[PDB]
């Protein structure tokens, strides 16, 4: 045929080492200059001057970082939301200076991991496969939006997104407990009974089809030569993980179908994902933890603390020494 | 066993409405008896905003969602957002409520009674989702209705008494809007401006004219666009590009929907104008910049001279320039001089705040209204109680920005979940392996080695 | 397979279950609130009631500060609520 | 000393990546 | 008062399970 | 006529309650889609009469 | 407030808007009265 | 075994509970831990 | 028949719940554990050795009851009812904190029972015991956290107590006081729970979109029979969407699910390490290099010199009220706090 439908025969090829595909397309620019220039900032980029108050933070391992402080920082309080390309600085040095890198790196990697989930449903069309893998993705792709996207969005500046670094993200964590009190938030229980959940039920069903391997090997060779790829049968026999799970609980608490255990493991960890990235993103909107600070009192009333009075004391003293230069007013209200 | 359990079907009880698939008469019923239940809560919950009702309170502390909207179209209100009659908040409530019976009775009549199938009772009703004619003929249908609807609001404007109109002078009033904007220019300039910071996309909206030349152009379109679709058939271009089921048309309109409620989130944050602070409390950037303006006024009353007060950074500890050089309120609140408000424009010259109308021309209302919107600014806890989180009980407050926000992010990312699930799933069973993959003829065992 | 006991299916739609058990549900309900309205609870367990936290003009905790002399140091401060 | 130790380190799992990918046991069935 | 509030709740929500009961001794068409 | 408004109110309320158990158990009761015809039919009616009944009182006691 | 003439209703009027909730559990009570066929 | 059927059963149960847990979240605004 | 040999078969009986041998230990020990807890949240304060209502009789909700931690003047106290403190008497036990050295070490204990009740019944049904050797992983957070730590603290005192809210608060004492986020023990951690629950959640996935069409239905989950012999998912078609979603991909099922046990147990076992650490506040607190540098260098500044200062908010302003037995008296003046807040 002609040029172009070689093209895209060439894009949507199946025997491509790696799946192109037209979300492949956007895809691949925007990941390469995401990772190319986080890279070189994490190791070289000079510091940044995130809360807009010419205080600039040290984030690459040349400026005095290791693996573990290093940061790109993100850009300026004094930019907030507004948009600041390369080319609306005056100077690589000034766009270096008010964090211009993390902007460069945060959109890119949005629209690229984006294009990553259309990825994922694009392949399996194509070779006949059930189109719901996406979805499951769909529970980190969110919580990605959600730090770096959507709470930006809602206080009104990128220098409130989360830092790329390791540090950068505790100092996220710590600030956001102190404004927000998420770990009195539903959504993000909802959220740690999800992971917790996840790794609970990862441990479980490896142990249990673990556990119910046919013998099919000898004592001196991996137990894992007893499987053949594509071979045509299974190779656990989940009758008796049953038998065993059945009776260390109720044998109704346990599974015997397996497209039915497959998909409660998928929804467990999905859906509580869902919920701690819908939990980010609505504190984003300053809907916050529940506040049970006095909610106590005695006959007189007397304030009686509960532990959520504890907890008040130690968000008070983040809220106190953040940013501790960066406040002139007396409520700190975004 | 008219369909209606999981032998005959082929969808379990879970998955019970895709019953109603290829039922046209029993699917009518169930989408009127459902907008029965929309147009039941309207009625239901004005009514109990309007029970719950007091005056002498701002809307915002009372935790009012609805009668901020009926307000915003001008009824029941005078200057500064005064309510002055109460009687229209009763009559949207009891005429939803009413309607919403006779919608109730009409689906559950089409749901149980009627046809379960409407294609051999009369040929114009009936429909096949494949049928591209007819499912553009509903389509046009409904966009001519929706078009009705923008220009509904163009009535109530113009010619039906006007909109609350926040930019009023003398703190806001209602008031009829005569020259609407028709210049294309503004009306589609608003739809390629940058949807970040001090753009705002469509959100950035901010006077009444805009508003209603923006729903004359959108009710003349879907007017048009409907008689467009009436009358043509999809071109070859769309046929091939498009999966033609009744799942995906449900997967293209999970995604419209999801994209909207978007949308929604982000107007009822940032959008003063059709949201206006008077009935919704302040936007958040709103209520940040009125704190540095209280502070401001304060010690300036005590003898401060604000403009070459340097705080601890070197920055300006009220005021500074933003990076294009405006002067704006300091401290964190630098990130939010995009703000504009109509207690705040006043001061407002051509370089940015104007430092002689500071120390001049303050009013007492700008200080009133900038300590009233400080001290409700949204943020509040899921269980109200008003404030920062570290805040003691004591004031039960949570903005409806807040509210309103949070509730459309949540279900606009759920619809766009929706749009994955039902997308996929919709390609998959139009090519036809939606219930797993063909053990004789498993594609990928006809494909090379990737190695 | 079945492990030979009664179905729950099987009971809770039986009469002769709910005969039995329409009473000593709602006792036992009864019994928990008289456990806390007589105030049996409080002097069981210890728990201070809404007036008895704090003495009148005490603003100060009564923590136990050892460890031997500890259920002693409680009664001691239980007598200067009086 | 430091900062080219970290950045060996990266550079040696970025051309892990690229053996383990490229040049696997290639998967065949048996 | 509280009291209207919860014998009109209870009679509303109890609306509901009756039309099942009631369709289901009819040999109704649930 | 305070007290004819808070009638006709009621009768609207207690006829509501009625058809709102009565319609759905009527259209899939098979016996009676006849014995019953009459019966939603009217109550339909009076409901609508009851309306514009209580619309107008509205405002001689509004 | 209500006008004055329908404050009778006022109690009813405060547990109306949970009623379209009763939809979605009624919908399982009928799928128990049918056994989830 | 068998009398009462399933479906009647589980919907008194469920709304036994709505019941004990609606007053739980009233309690949460009235009395002891209300902060009033 | 020995009357050994009956009490086996009367313990090894199948019945609707296994009893077996371990049974002797893990019901009553599970069931005190469990009742204790629900008994202290719902009756019991810890107004005498914390200065805090916990109980739903004191107007606490579910969020911030608490069976607390005895008082730091117990010492280390096994705390038994017929001890010196309490001397017998039910009421001052629980005012002293008794409840909760009775919850912690009938769970310990109850533990115990549960994995040997993984052993009996996996013995007895002839599988592979690998589910118990996968639950040591909760055995040593158990034990490290709950038991370790306290140890090698000053007291029982500064253990976890039992309830929603006071774990939080134990969380936030963790970050100000031992830095534990900079921890690389915790941060391996992590990364098996984190990846486990993305193992779990990939592998559900997977398989639910690789299924066989076994029967005609849309309801795919009637197309599988227990006892059948066929794989019901393709590990073929999955092997190849991986291989070019992602670059790699399983391809052996054994591995697969070994890697599954392997990666959470060996995260919550790494965590412990880090634990027993802290339990002599041997911290990764501080990078000795920035520190230099910083005090120096007051241009200087990292994310781990801001994390230093949230850390010493979070002491200053917590630590008062939280060990309210150290008699901690700060005035105003004293309290760390940036500008205007
Ligand atoms: C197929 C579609 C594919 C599209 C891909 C290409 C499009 C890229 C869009 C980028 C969106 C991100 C940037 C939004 C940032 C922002 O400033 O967005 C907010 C803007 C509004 O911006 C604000 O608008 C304001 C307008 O108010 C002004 O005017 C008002 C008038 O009353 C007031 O006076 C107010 O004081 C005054 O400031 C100001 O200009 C602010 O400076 C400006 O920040 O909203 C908007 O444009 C409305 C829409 C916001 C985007 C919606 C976010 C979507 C979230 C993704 C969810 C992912 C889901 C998970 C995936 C799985
Ligand atoms: C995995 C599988 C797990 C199986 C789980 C099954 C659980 C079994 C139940 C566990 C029993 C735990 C109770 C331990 C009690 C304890 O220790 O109680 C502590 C007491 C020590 O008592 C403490 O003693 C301290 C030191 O005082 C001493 O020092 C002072 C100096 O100022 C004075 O001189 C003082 O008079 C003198 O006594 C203080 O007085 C404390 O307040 C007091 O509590 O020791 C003692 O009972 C015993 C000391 C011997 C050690 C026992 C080994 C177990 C403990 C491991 C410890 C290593 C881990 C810690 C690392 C850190
Ligand atoms: C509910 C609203 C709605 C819906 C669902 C449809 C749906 C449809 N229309 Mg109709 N249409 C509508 C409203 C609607 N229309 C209105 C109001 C008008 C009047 C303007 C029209 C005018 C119209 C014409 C003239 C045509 C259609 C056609 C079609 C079909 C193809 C759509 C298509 O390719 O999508 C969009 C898909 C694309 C691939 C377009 C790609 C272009 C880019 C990527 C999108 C942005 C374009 C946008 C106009 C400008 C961007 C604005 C920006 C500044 C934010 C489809 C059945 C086509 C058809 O088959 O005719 C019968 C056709 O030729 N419609
Ligand atoms: C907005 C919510 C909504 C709506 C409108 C519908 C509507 C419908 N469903 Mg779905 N469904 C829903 C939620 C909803 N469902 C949920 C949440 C579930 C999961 C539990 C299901 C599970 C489900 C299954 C499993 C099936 C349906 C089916 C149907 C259709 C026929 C039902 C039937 O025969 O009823 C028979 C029931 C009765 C006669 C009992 C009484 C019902 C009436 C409507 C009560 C109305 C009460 C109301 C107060 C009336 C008075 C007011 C009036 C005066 C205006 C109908 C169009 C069926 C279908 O597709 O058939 C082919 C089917 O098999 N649905
Ligand atoms: C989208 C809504 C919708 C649609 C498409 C239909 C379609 C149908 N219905 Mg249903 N129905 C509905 C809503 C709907 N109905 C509602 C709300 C009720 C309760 C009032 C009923 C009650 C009902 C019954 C009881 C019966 C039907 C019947 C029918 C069939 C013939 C009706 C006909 O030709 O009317 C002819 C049309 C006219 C005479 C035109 C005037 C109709 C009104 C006044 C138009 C007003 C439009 C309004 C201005 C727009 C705003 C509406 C609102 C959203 C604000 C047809 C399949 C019949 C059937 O199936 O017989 C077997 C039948 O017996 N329907
Ligand atoms: C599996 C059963 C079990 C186990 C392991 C425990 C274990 C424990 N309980 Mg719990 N307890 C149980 C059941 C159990 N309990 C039951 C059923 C009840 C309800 C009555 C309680 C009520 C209870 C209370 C109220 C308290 C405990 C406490 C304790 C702790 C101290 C126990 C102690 O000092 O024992 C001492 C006694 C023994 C160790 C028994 C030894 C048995 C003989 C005499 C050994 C000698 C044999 C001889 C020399 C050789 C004979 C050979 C043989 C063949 C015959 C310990 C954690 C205390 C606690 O938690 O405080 C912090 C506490 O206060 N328990
Ligand atoms: C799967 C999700 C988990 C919950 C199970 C869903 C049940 C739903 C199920 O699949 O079918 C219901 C199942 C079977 O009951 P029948 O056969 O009586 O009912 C058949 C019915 O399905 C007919 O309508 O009933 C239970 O097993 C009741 C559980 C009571 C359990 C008593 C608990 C007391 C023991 C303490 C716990 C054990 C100790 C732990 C080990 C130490
Ligand atoms: C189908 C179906 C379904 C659904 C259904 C529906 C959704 C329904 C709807 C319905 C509806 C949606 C209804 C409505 C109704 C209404 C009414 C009935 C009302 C009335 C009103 C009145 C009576 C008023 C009165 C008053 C006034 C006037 C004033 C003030 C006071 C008062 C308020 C009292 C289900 C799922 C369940 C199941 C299956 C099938
Ligand atoms: C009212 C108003 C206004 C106005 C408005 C307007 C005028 C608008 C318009 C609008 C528009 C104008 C819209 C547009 C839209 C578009 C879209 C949204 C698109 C989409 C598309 C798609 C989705 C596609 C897809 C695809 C592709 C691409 C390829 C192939 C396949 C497919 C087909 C799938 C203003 C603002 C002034 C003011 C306020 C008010
Ligand atoms: C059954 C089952 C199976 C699985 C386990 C599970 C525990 C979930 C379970 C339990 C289910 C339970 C607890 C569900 C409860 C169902 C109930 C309570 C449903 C109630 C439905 C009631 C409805 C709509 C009532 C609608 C009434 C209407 C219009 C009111 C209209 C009115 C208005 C608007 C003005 C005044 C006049 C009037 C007529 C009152
Ligand atoms: C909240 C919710 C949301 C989802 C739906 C759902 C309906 C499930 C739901 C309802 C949940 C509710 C409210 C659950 C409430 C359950 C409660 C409070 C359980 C209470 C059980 C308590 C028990 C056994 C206590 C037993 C105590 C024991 C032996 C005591 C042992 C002893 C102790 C402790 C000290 C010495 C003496 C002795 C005897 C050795
Ligand atoms: O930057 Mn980052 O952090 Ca959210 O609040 Mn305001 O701002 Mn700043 O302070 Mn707190
Ligand atoms: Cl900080
Ligand atoms: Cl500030
Ligand atoms: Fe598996």
């Amino acid at each position: 045929a002609n040029l172009w439908e070689r093209f895209c025969n060439w894009v949507t090829s199946t025997d491509n080492r790696l799946y192109v595909g037209w979300f492949g397309v956007i895809m691949i620019p925007t990941l390469l200059a995401a990772t190319i220039c986080f890279v070189i900032a994490f190791i070289a980029a000079p510091p940044v001057d995130i809360d807009g108050i010419r205080e600039p933070v040290s984030g690459s391992l040349l400026y005095g970082n290791n693996i573990i402080t290093g940061a790109v920082v993100p850009s300026s309080n004094a930019i907030g939301l507004h948009f600041y390309p390369i080319w609306e600085a005056a100077s690589l040095d000034e766009w270096l200076y008010n964090g211009g890198p993390y902007q460069l790196i945060i959109f890119h990697f949005l629209l690229g991991a984006s294009c990553y989930m259309g990825r994922q449903w694009e392949l399996s069309y194509r070779l006949g496969m059930r189109p719901w893998i996406c979805v499951a993705y769909s529970a980190p792709l969110a919580s990605a939006f959600a730090v770096f996207l959507i709470y930006p969005i809602g206080q009104g500046s990128f220098s409130d997104g989360m830092p790329l670094g390791i540090s950068g993200t505790f100092n996220f964590m710590i600030v956001f407990q102190a404004e927000h009190n998420i770990l009195m938030h539903p959504f993000h229980q909802l959220g740690v009974a999800g992971v917790f959940g996840g790794a609970l039920f990862c441990a479980m069903h490896g142990s249990l089809v673990t556990s119910s391997l046919i013998r099919e090997t000898t004592e001196t060779e991996s137990a894992n030569y007893g499987y053949k790829f594509g071979q045509e049968e299974e190779t656990y026999n989940i009758v008796a993980a049953h038998g065993y799970f059945g009776r260390l609980i109720f044998q109704y608490a346990s599974f015997n179908n397996s497209r039915s255990l497959h998909f409660f493991l998928a929804a467990w960890p999905v859906v509580g994902v869902w919920f701690t990235a819908l939990g980010i993103s609505t504190m984003a909107f300053n809907l916050n933890g529940f506040n049970f600070n006095h909610s106590v009192i005695d006959a007189k009333g007397n304030v009686i603390n509960t532990w959520a009075d504890i907890i008040n004391r130690a968000n008070l003293g983040m809220e106190v020494m953040h940013e501790r230069n960066a406040h002139n007013f007396p409520l700190d209200l975004a | 066993a008219t369909n209606r359990d999981q032998e005959s079907s082929g969808f379990a009880w879970w998955a019970g409405n895709a019953r109603l698939i290829n039922l046209s008469g029993k699917l009518l019923g169930a989408h009127v008896a459902h907008a029965g239940l929309i147009v039941f809560w309207a009625g239901a919950m004005t009514l109990f905003e309007l029970a719950h009702f007091i005056p002498e309170k701002p809307m915002y502390e009372q935790g009012l969602i609805l009668i901020p909207h009926i307000a915003t179209l001008g009824w029941g209100v005078g200057p500064g957002g005064e309510v002055v009659d109460t009687f229209p908040f009763f009559v949207v409530g009891v005429v939803h409520l009413i309607s919403s019976a006779v919608l109730g009775f009409g689906g559950v009549y089409h749901a149980i009674r009627g046809p379960e199938t409407l294609e051999e009772y009369s040929s114009f009703f009936g429909y096949d989702w494949k049928d591209k004619n007819k499912m553009t003929t509903i389509l046009g249908f409904h966009l001519i209705v929706l078009g009705i609807g923008a220009l509904l609001l163009v009535a109530k404007a113009m010619f039906f008494g006007g909109l609350y109109d926040t930019w009023a002078p003398g703190g806001g009033d209602v008031r009829v809007i005569t020259n609407p904007t028709l210049d294309p220019r503004v009306i589609f300039g608003y739809l390629l401006k940058s949807p970040f910071g001090g753009e705002g996309w469509i959100v950035s909206v901010n006077n009444l004219e805009d508003v209603v030349g923006g729903h004359i152009w959108i009710g003349l379109i879907c007017i048009a666009g409907g008689i467009w679709h009436i009358l043509t058939t999809p071109f070859g271009w769309a046929r091939r590009a498009f999966i033609w089921s009744g799942e995906a048309y449900l997967s293209y309109s999970l995604g419209a929907l999801s994209m909207m409620g978007f949308i929604a989130t982000c107007f009822v944050w940032f959008n003063n104008t059709v949201y206006p602070s008077e009935f919704y409390g302040p936007t958040g950037p709103e209520a940040s910049q009125a704190q540095a303006m209280t502070f401001l006024i304060r010690d300036q009353k005590l003898g401060a001279n604000v403009g070459s007060a340097q705080g601890p950074t070197g920055l300006g500890k009220y005021l500074m320039r933003s990076p294009t050089g405006e002067i704006i309120f300091g401290g964190e609140t630098m990130r939010f001089w995009d703000f504009r408000g109509p207690w705040l424009e006043p001061l407002r010259g051509p370089n940015g705040l104007d430092l002689n109308k500071i120390k001049n021309d303050i009013q007492p209302w700008q200080e009133r209204r900038a300590a009233e919107y400080m001290t409700h600014a949204p943020l509040g806890s899921l269980n109200s109680v008003g404030g920062v989180a570290t805040e003691i009980n004591s004031v039960n407050f949570v903005s409806p920005r807040s509210w309103l926000a949070t509730s459309h992010f949540v279900l606009a990312f759920f619809f766009l979940v929706g749009h994955l699930w039902h997308a996929g799933r919709a390609r998959a069973a139009a090519a036809g392996f939606e219930k797993g993959i063909d053990r004789e003829s498993e594609p990928v065992l006809s494909m090379p080695s990737l190695d | 397979g079945t492990t030979g006991e009664r179905p729950f299916s099987d009971i809770i739609t039986s009469v002769r279950y709910w005969v039995i058990h329409s009473i000593t549900i709602p006792a036992l309900f009864i019994a928990g609130w008289l456990f806390v309205s007589t105030g049996l609870a409080y002097d069981v367990f210890g728990t201070p009631r809404p007036d008895s936290y704090y003495a009148q003009e005490q603003r100060s905790i009564p923590l136990v500060t050892d460890r031997f002399e500890a259920k002693q140091q409680v009664e001691t401060f239980l007598e200067q609520l009086k | 000393m430091e900062t080219i130790t970290y950045v060996f380190i990266f550079a040696c799992i970025i051309a892990l990546f690229f053996f383990a990918i490229f040049f696997r046991e290639p998967p065949r069935i048996t | 008062e509280v009291i209207a509030q919860l014998t009109m709740i209870a009679m509303i929500g109890i609306a509901g399970p009756m039309i099942i009961f009631l369709l289901a001794v009819r040999r109704g068409n649930l | 006529m305070t007290i004819l408004f808070q009638l006709a109110l009621a009768a609207l309320v207690i006829l509501s309650f009625v058809m709102v158990i009565g319609v759905p158990v009527a259209y899939a009761s098979p016996q009676d889609w006849d014995r019953s015809k009459q019966l939603i039919f009217l109550g339909s009616g009076l409901w609508i009469a009851l309306v514009l009944v209580v619309g107008v009182l509205n405002f001689f006691v509004v | 407030k209500l006008p004055e003439a329908y404050a009778i209703f006022d109690p009813l009027v405060d547990v109306l808007p949970v009623i379209p909730v009763l939809f979605l559990a009624l919908a399982f009570v009928w799928q128990a009265a049918v056994g989830f066929r | 075994g068998g009398r009462i059927p399933l479906w009647i059963v589980a919907t008194v149960a469920g709304m036994g509970v709505i019941v004990i847990v609606g007053l739980f979240f009233y309690g949460a605004y009235a009395g002891l831990g209300s902060s009033l | 028949r020995g009357w050994f040999d009956i009490l086996d078969d009367w313990l090894k009986r199948d019945r609707f719940v296994f009893v077996g041998w371990s049974g002797i230990l893990l019901f009553p020990c599970a069931y005190l554990a469990l009742g204790g807890w629900l008994t202290g949240t719902t009756f019991v304060t810890s107004w005498y050795t914390h200065g805090l209502a916990s109980s739903y009789l004191e107007g606490c909700n579910f969020l911030t009851v608490a069976v607390s931690t005895p008082a730091n003047s117990m010492g280390h106290s096994l705390l038994l009812l017929w001890g010196p403190e309490a001397q017998g008497d039910f009421t001052r036990w629980c005012q002293l904190g008794g409840l909760w050295t009775f919850i912690a070490l009938h769970g310990a204990f109850g533990l115990i029972g549960f994995m040997l009740r993984q052993f009996e019944i996996a013995r007895l049904v002839g599988v592979r015991p690998y589910n118990a050797i996968a639950f040591s992983a909760p055995i040593a957070v158990f034990v490290s956290v709950f038991l370790i730590y306290p140890l090698g603290q000053s007291s029982w005192f500064f253990a976890p107590s039992f309830g929603v809210a006071a774990i939080f608060r134990f969380l936030l004492f963790f970050q100000g006081f031992h830095n534990w986020t900079l921890n690389p023990f915790h941060m391996m951690g992590v990364a098996g729970v984190l990846g486990g629950a993305l193992l779990c959640a990939i592998h559900g996935a997977t398989v639910e979109n690789t299924l066989f069409q076994d029967g005609e239905g849309a309801s795919t989950f009637r197309a599988f029979n227990p006892t059948q012999a066929e794989e019901t998912y393709s590990m073929v078609t999955a092997n190849r969407f991986w291989s070019q979603i992602f670059g790699i991909a399983f391809s052996n099922k054994r591995w697969l699910h070994f890697f599954m046990l392997f990666v959470p147990v060996t995260g919550l076992w790494m965590s412990a390490i880090g634990v027993v650490g802290l339990a002599l506040n041997l911290r990764s607190y501080d990078f000795i290099s920035q520190e230099i540098r910083a005090a120096e260098d007051p241009e200087f500044e990292t994310f781990y010199t801001k994390n230093l200062l949230l850390n010493e908010g979070i002491r200053a302003w917590m630590a008062p009220q939280d060990q309210p037995h150290e008699n901690f008296v700060f005035p105003e003046e004293v309290l760390p706090r940036g500008n205007a807040l």
